[PDB]
């Protein structure tokens, strides 16, 4: 009714956002549980979304949920939507490459903070992959879960390449002996370097 | 198995209790900071007991 | 190792630990659960132990979500109350009241220490916030143990059952012996303050209970009192001292009066009497007797 | 399908009382007046009392060179027979230099916390030397090059002493423990010194009542501080840790409380390799 | 008469900065543009223009603050609340949240209830209530600036909003499910007893 | 902005975006998050003075957690973690509530440890999963000495592990017990999409909108506010008018 | 020999300037009596950090109702005169409100009535270490032998 | 008294240009003036009423007995009581500057604050802030900054990198009065 | 605050590890057999 409230919509709907008086009714619309419990409900226990822990006698509240794709699988560039038989166990020692990474970080105080200027975050990076590429890949935090199978580091080395699982020598050749340390950002840099080397116009019917 | 059964989990609870105990963190808590009756007692006699 | 005692003190023991079953103070400035500020206890009374352990299970789901998004909506309060405000001065004037302080006189705090003093009170906040939600966002119901407090919020505590049988004839043939009995399950709410938006959601349970369930709340809050000085005195014992014979049985309403005793705040000035001689008179200080008669010069 | 209504993440349970962030510009402007915990002073990363002290240096100081100290060296009795000959200009300037030279101490010892009143009184100091050296001593400009040069050295000497007065004292925050093992030594500095300090003949009853009140809460929780009261509380604890440390590990110790608890189960005493 | 109105405002300042230039005849360049007179004259501005159409009202934080600062004026607490205020009548709430957080951060000890009043009618008119809910228990903890009988007003008002909004995702199966928030209004109306709020300080409706 | 190809540099600045949005980051540690060996922690350092009554509690330093006991007979009210400090190496065992993680997420009973993701199957109905061996226990990974010695015959090897190896289709039945099965989490309103199929279903939680309903029908008690801020009337309250005397 | 730090040793002097730095950010204290400028005893520095110490912690009990009635919105009054001492005290009480079959029917009011009566139990709880404070006139208000 | 200690305060103690012209105007040197002046400058409350209630004090007359204590609770009343007097006794606060997103997005608390150009003297004229998307945004972890990129070269980083983001941390906001007292003690101190 | 939270409604808010009502029972009803050994 207001002269206000229609230059206020007309303001709003030219800026792309959403208008005040679509806001009028309340709409709880469709939550995920819900959601989750109809496409449960209509598959039948959705087979095939459930993991293979699923139907082992006693699995943890993690394997009780649906297949979903997390942010672990964004970075690695070899992940297609069907493996080779041996990428899914290269992307789960990468994936606990990144833990033991994450975890000495929160050791040694290298952790992000909210306000991170860029120079303070690549001078804390760059210290990170100082203090981690001395540090030996403790496979004892590596858990094999649903379906891979237990492969060891000279298989992967064997297969994929040395320099796609690094000895202390190959990293200090490539910046500048079987032993695996853990990854560092620099030299897959260093790696990918290497390996990259008329408003209003009408139709003719009306016209 | 577990480690222990049901009354022998309850006698080494007490004894976790006991070895922790300062009465002066006893402060309001009731009749939980009265301090395992058995051990409790046992330190008071020792005037009579001489090990 | 082993226990051997002397019975004076067994018989001290035992008769200590049961008189001071509910001397408890729970609302104490602590950490996690602890310490609390209010504390909720709503007793669910049924027919069957698993009609009052099926309630608590619905009772339990719902003062999680309705408690997480009260402490949310206290935390996000806190959170601007630590990145800036200004200090009242009704509360600058609290801290400057007393006469003489820790240090001998007044004790002039500034407005940079009342609000040190109103920070670090606002940092428990967070920590007991905090404390809330995470145990509110740990009960998933692949994993869910609502009878532990180190795990949920609210926890449910267990209470022994009213059992109450009966002997009667079933003709001077037999006796039969049918029991009365209902189940108890607690509920135990500890917030680090005080809300009246928990506090009315708590009470409307009472209107979607289950089927011949009903139930009890308990309310134990922090609230403050002033020992008045002034209505309540310390005196020194009077002269003529009482006897047992000012406590006989219904002395109670013959002999003594009521707390507190009326003390007169008014009086007549008499023919020579000065402002140092009335005050000589009342016991009190000049100035003081000029600041309660502003209205006489 | 969807909601129409106000979409939110949820709030964050990152502490953000505890979450020590990187210092802004705006903070270290207003860091003379903050308030903070004895952990946000002797942060692990980002310490602020470092940055409290580092903005009191006098910035582009640099020292003079040899031939400068050669210079202000010998000035009271080499050039002083050059500017003048005579009697009462040579007693002037002497009684002039003498007075600079006692106000520059002056300046350099008075004003340690405050930048900017240092600046305006040694510019002032400065500038009413100049005066009354351009009254009478010509003799071709040479003291005015001179009282330059102690300008010079006199803005140094303050940027040196809170330099290794003050920072390079409390600079290693892992040796002070991060601020808790201050009130660690201060604690047990009480705890050696109740006869002087809580007693009947060393304080009053209404100082020994606050004390016992504060000490049986039911956590005591110690206090956030400013970073002048901060560095008191430091440099006095660093003072007090000498004496509650057994002789042996009084002068070269690992971190300031070290030594003082008379039995510590540390984790490097296993691992000598 | 808006606009009309907003361009008399606009030649009445044009007119307060030429006198104001000429009554200053050191800090020579910098004046009048640092004196006490502009920044009074410029909050006039904004608090005329803020009775406006929608189009002044949107220029106030966006024409109006920039030239402002560009012409080097330094503001004072009213600006802010009158930018707040415009902003919450054009319904932009992240960023009315960021000028209170802006005075939280850096002036704290001037800010005024006019800044809350600010941001509990812009999110009645965004018609996000439970920030209107969040923003009075928050005047509620902190006591302090005072909250007047406006700030009762506006609360209750966005209590009534969202009482009488209907829902869709029910249907209206049973009944109106909003209804329940107005037993919310026995409580805050004992807070109001409590703050020293009057609460025959409330209009008629 | 991040580079793409890289994992190491893709996944740091998934964790500087959740860092800095306020996801992961220092929370006080619940007892359901997993304290084990070997976790990094931010742990408030106790001090000790024999003034102090019940403790003293200090700055929140970097730690390593020893161990835990997660009983609750070897681990009585209140807890302890035993935690070993970064400056100084001391080995303290400090309470469970002056103790932080680095959470990972919001809504998590274990916030420590990150998500996973699971492997992919296009044609996920066939999956073969050993009955008496659901964990593969009778599998040897390394080479005993006595294999040497063991049967060389293939067939009777291959029989048994294809015998009571079955499907994962047949494992478990969907009966009508799943059809009227109740809800885990508390419902908005009760929903009528799926009700052909149901035939019994009777919810365990009261939905919101029943809740919203039988708490919008009846009013309040205004004594349940108890607001007080003069005092108690120490001479009139209990001397009021005869009908309603105390 | 290598993770070992020398003791750094402080002179008086530097400790009298930061003292009079303090006093200078803070002349209240001084004006209040908490801490001076002079460095005449031995342990005057380790005197004066006590005194900050108990200033920064020791909250006064008007103070405290203050805070506490602020933010964790703890009802009661608060006495700012020195006769008038605030006392943090427990409430403990019992609502009770039947659902069944006394809801409601013409026995509702004796039924409620009954409920209320036999509730009418209010435990008044107090800590005697909460009264170990100081009173107005800055003695304590609950000694040994009180 | 007030506009003097507000124009110091604005510095940190020399006087800000806060105090040079205040929304004050001088009194005429007539009674009739004296009433347009109050009239004019405190017209939203009612004066005469203001001092009429201020006389008595507890039944004392300060009017004619304790002349400055009524003058100054006369004052203190219609100070109070007007809004008008309210709304000109405000402090001087800092600009609050505008602020982008980061193009090469690095954080989401840090952003590209909009700087007017009498902080950054040179230049090109600019446009209005909002058109190139700069909105006000501020939270309790925001930092603001001026970015630029590294100047790639001819060498290996060509095209795999996205031109790295150097940063250059600047303030939140503009203290006017402090810039002004700095300017003119250039203009003075130096000479 | 609302009556209804924000965390039922709101999918930013959804917990992630929370599971489905139909799997828990279905894995709590199954039968393992016990006899996996040749002697015991």
């Amino acid at each position: 009714q207001n002269k206000f409230d229609i230059m206020r919509r007309e303001d709003r709907l030219s800026k792309g956002e959403q208008d005040l008086t679509e806001r009028n009714t309340i709409h709880y619309g469709v939550p995920i549980q819900q959601i989750v419990d109809e496409f449960v409900f209509r598959h039948r226990n959705a087979r095939g979304e459930r993991p293979l822990d699923y139907f082992k006698p006693f699995p943890n509240f993690r394997a009780l949920r649906l297949n979903r794709m997390y942010r672990d699988v964004e970075g690695f560039s070899l992940m297609k939507q069907r493996p080779e038989f041996l990428e899914w166990e290269l992307f789960t020692r990468y994936r606990q490459h990144h833990q033991q990474r994450r975890r000495l970080a929160l050791l040694h105080g290298l952790e992000p903070v909210a306000n991170e200027t860029a120079q303070e975050r690549d001078t804390r990076r760059h210290r990170l992959d100082e203090i981690c590429e001395r540090t030996p890949f403790d496979e004892r935090e590596m858990r094999v879960n649903d379906d891979e199978m237990r492969v060891s580091v000279e298989t992967l080395r064997s297969w994929f390449g040395v320099y796609m699982l690094p000895s202390p020598t190959v990293v200090n050749a490539v910046l500048g002996d079987t032993r695996e340390h853990v990854l560092s950002s620099r030299y897959l840099n260093r790696l990918l370097l290497l390996e990259s080397y008329v408003p209003h116009e009408q139709p003719q019917e009306v016209l | 198995f577990n480690e222990f059964d049901a009354k022998g989990r309850e006698y080494v609870q007490y004894m976790r209790e006991f070895a922790r105990f300062d009465p002066r963190k006893s402060r309001g808590n009731g009749q939980k900071g009265f301090p395992f009756r058995d051990a409790y007692l046992t330190k008071m006699n020792e005037a009579n007991q001489k090990t | 190792f082993p226990f051997q005692w002397k019975t004076e003190d067994w018989y001290e023991y035992e008769v200590a630990k049961v008189r001071n079953r509910r001397f408890v103070f729970e609302n104490t400035e602590e950490d996690g659960i602890r310490g609390s500020e209010v504390t909720y206890k709503i007793v669910l009374e049924g027919f069957w132990d698993h009609h009052v352990m099926k309630l608590a299970e619905d009772v339990c789901m719902f003062l999680k979500d309705v408690g997480r998004q009260i402490v949310e909506e206290k935390l996000v309060a806190v959170r601007r109350l630590l990145q800036g405000g200004a200090v009242d001065p009704e509360l600058l004037a609290a801290f400057n009241c007393a006469r003489a302080g820790p240090f001998g006189g007044l004790d002039e705090y500034d407005k940079e220490e009342v609000a040190n003093f109103l920070r670090s009170d606002l940092r428990r906040l967070e920590e007991q916030c905090l404390s809330v939600i995470n145990r509110c966002n740990v009960p998933v119901p692949g994993a869910t143990n609502i009878y532990d407090p180190h795990t949920s919020w609210p926890h449910v505590e267990k209470l022994e059952p009213w059992v109450r049988m009966a002997e009667f004839w079933t003709s001077e043939m037999s006796t039969a012996h049918y029991e009365f009995r209902k189940f108890f399950r607690v509920i135990i709410c500890k917030l680090p303050f005080q809300s009246t938006e928990f506090e009315k959601r708590m009470y409307d349970i009472r209107h979607w209970l289950h089927r011949q369930t009903s139930c009890e709340f308990h309310t134990i809050y922090r609230r403050n009192v002033i020992h008045d000085s002034a209505v309540f005195p310390t005196e020194h014992d009077p002269a003529t001292p009482t006897t047992h014979e000012h406590h006989r049985m219904f002395s109670f309403a013959l002999d003594w009066q009521s707390a507190p005793v009326n003390r007169l705040s008014t009086d007549t000035v008499h023919e020579g009497e000065s402002w140092d001689a009335v005050a000589q008179r009342l016991g009190c200080s000049v100035g003081e007797l000029k600041d309660a008669n502003a209205e006489r010069e | 399908t969807l909601h129409n209504q106000r979409s939110a993440a949820p709030e964050s349970s990152v502490s953000q009382s505890h979450t020590v962030n990187a210092p802004t510009v705006d903070e270290c402007e207003m860091l003379a007046e903050r308030w903070g915990t004895m952990n946000y002073w002797h942060n692990d990363t980002f310490p602020r009392l470092v940055v409290f002290l580092k903005k009191l240096l006098v910035p582009d100081v640099s020292p003079l060179s040899p031939t400068a100290e050669s210079l202000l060296s010998m000035f009271e009795k080499v050039v002083i027979p050059k500017l003048t000959s005579d009697e009462e200009d040579r007693r002037k300037l002497v009684s002039l230099w003498s007075e600079t030279t006692l106000q520059a101490e002056a300046a350099v010892t008075k004003f340690l916390f405050q930048r900017g009143s240092f600046e305006s009184m040694l510019h002032r100091i400065i500038t009413d030397a100049l005066e009354k050296m351009s009254t009478l001593a010509l003799g071709g400009q040479e003291g005015n090059l001179a009282l330059e040069a102690l300008k010079r050295q006199t803005l140094f000497k303050r940027n040196d002493y809170i330099q290794k007065r003050l920072i390079d004292v409390v600079s290693n925050s892992a040796y002070l423990g991060y601020g808790d093992s201050v009130w660690q030594v201060f604690f047990a500095a009480v705890e050696a010194n109740e006869e002087n300090l809580l007693s009947d003949r060393a304080t009053t009853d209404a100082i020994r009542a606050a004390w016992e009140g504060v000490m049986r809460e039911d956590v005591v929780r110690l206090p956030d501080v400013t970073g002048v009261v901060a560095l008191y509380l430091t440099l006095v604890c660093i003072r007090e840790s000498g004496r509650l440390v057994p002789e042996e590990l009084k002068e070269l110790s690992s971190g300031l409380e070290d030594g003082v608890r008379p039995g510590v189960r540390k984790l490097q005493q296993y691992p000598l390799i | 008469n808006g606009e009309e109105r907003a361009q008399e405002a606009y030649r009445w300042f044009d007119l307060a900065l030429t006198s104001l230039a000429v009554d200053c005849g050191h800090f020579v360049p910098y004046l009048p543009q640092g004196t006490a007179a502009a920044s009074h004259i410029t909050n006039a501005l904004m608090r005329t223009l803020l009775t406006c159409g929608y189009t002044h009202v949107a220029a106030i934080p966006d024409s109006v603050y920039d030239r402002m600062g560009s012409m080097g004026i330094s503001p004072t607490i009213s600006t802010y609340e009158l930018v707040m205020l415009a902003l919450s009548l054009q319904g932009n709430m992240v960023e009315a949240e960021s000028i209170l957080s802006f005075l939280r951060s850096h002036h704290s000890e001037h800010i005024t209830v006019e800044s809350f009043n600010a941001l509990l009618l812009g999110h009645r008119e965004a018609r996000q209530f439970d920030c209107c809910d969040a923003i009075w228990q928050e005047l509620v903890d902190r006591r302090w600036p005072r909250a007047s009988p406006l700030t009762a007003e506006l609360y209750l008002r966005s209590i009534m909003d969202h009482a009488n909004t209907p829902t869709s995702e029910p249907l209206q199966s049973f009944a109106n499910i909003n209804v329940v928030e107005k037993k919310k209004v026995p409580l805050v109306l004992a807070q109001m007893d409590e703050l020293g709020v009057p609460r025959t300080h409330l209009s008629r409706v | 902005a991040y580079n793409r190809g890289n994992y190491v540099e893709t996944q740091d600045s998934i964790w500087e975006e959740q860092t800095a949005s306020g996801q992961e980051g220092w929370s006080p540690a619940t007892h359901a998050d997993g304290l084990r060996e070997g976790l990094p922690v931010r742990a408030r350092r106790p001090i000790f003075s024999s003034s102090a009554e019940q403790r003293i509690a200090g700055g929140p330093q970097r730690a390593v957690i020893i161990q835990y006991h997660h009983q609750p007979f070897f681990n009585p009210e209140p807890r302890l973690v035993k935690v070993a400090f970064q400056c100084d190496g001391t080995i303290m065992e400090v309470p469970i509530s002056d103790v932080m993680i680095w959470q990972r997420r919001y809504h998590g009973p274990e916030r420590t440890v990150g998500d996973e993701s699971r492997r992919y199957n296009p044609a996920a109905m066939r999956r073969y999963v050993d009955v008496t061996d659901p964990f593969n226990e009778k599998t040897s990974n390394t080479e005993h000495f006595l294999d040497k010695y063991e049967p060389k015959r293939n067939a009777d090897t291959v029989a048994d592990k294809y015998r009571t190896t079955k499907q994962i289709t047949e494992i478990d039945k969907w009966t009508r017990y799943d059809s009227a099965r109740a809800d885990n989490y508390r419902p908005l309103s009760i929903s009528h999409r799926r009700d052909y199929i149901r035939m019994g279903y009777i919810p365990r939680y009261t939905p919101w909108e029943w809740i919203a309903i039988q708490e919008a029908d009846q009013p309040l008690i205004a004594e349940q506010i108890r607001q007080d801020n003069i005092g108690t009337s120490y001479f009139f309250s209990l001397n009021r008018y005869w009908r309603y005397k105390a | 020999n290598m993770n070992v730090v020398q003791r750094p040793c402080i002179e008086d002097g530097l400790l009298s300037l930061v003292l009079e730095a303090v006093t200078k950010r803070h002349p209240n204290w001084v004006k209040a009596g908490v801490i001076q400028t002079t460095l005449k005893d031995p342990f005057d520095a380790l005197r004066w950090m006590m005194h900050i110490f108990i200033r920064l912690s020791y909250v006064p009990h008007a103070g405290a109702a203050t805070i506490a009635r602020l933010s964790r919105r703890r009802i009661g009054p608060i006495g700012l005169e020195p006769h008038q001492f605030n006392v943090p005290a427990e409430l403990g009480f019992v609502e009770q409100y039947d659902n069944l079959q006394y809801k409601r029917y013409d026995w509702q009011g004796w039924y409620q009535r009954m409920l209320d009566v036999h509730n009418r139990n209010v435990s008044l709880r107090c800590r005697i270490c909460d009264l170990q404070r100081l009173d107005g006139n800055g003695v304590q208000f609950v000694d040994m032998q009180t | 008294q007030t506009l003097q200690n507000n124009a110091v305060e604005a510095v940190g103690a020399g006087s800000a240009p806060w105090s040079i012209l205040g929304p004050l105007t001088a009194i005429g040197p007539t009674a009739e003036d004296t009433m347009v002046w109050l009239q004019q400058h405190y017209g939203d409350v009612d004066v005469m009423s203001i001092m009429r209630w201020a006389r008595f004090r507890k039944g004392k007359d300060l009017m004619a007995k304790d002349r400055p204590q009524y003058l100054a609770r006369a004052a203190a009343w219609i100070e109070l009581l007007s809004k008008r007097n309210r709304e000109m006794e405000e402090v001087p606060l800092t600009y609050m500057r505008k602020s982008k997103p980061l193009v090469l997005d690095t954080n989401s608390n840090v952003r590209v604050a909009w700087q007017t150009p009498l902080m950054r003297s040179g230049g090109p004229p600019r446009l209005l802030a909002r058109e190139e998307g700069y909105v006000f945004h501020h939270s309790n972890s925001s930092r603001f900054v001026e970015e630029t990129y590294r100047h790639p070269g001819e060498s290996l980083q060509s095209r795999y990198l996205a031109l790295q983001p150097l940063h250059t941390e600047v303030s939140a906001k503009e203290d006017f009065q402090r810039l002004y007292y700095q300017a003119q003690k250039h203009h003075k101190q130096q000479e | 605050s609302a009556n209804i939270p924000r965390s039922v409604w709101d999918p930013a808010q959804h917990n992630p590890n929370w599971s489905d009502s139909y799997g828990h029972d279905i894995t709590n009803r199954r039968a393992w057999p016990a006899r996996k050994w040749t002697v015991g």
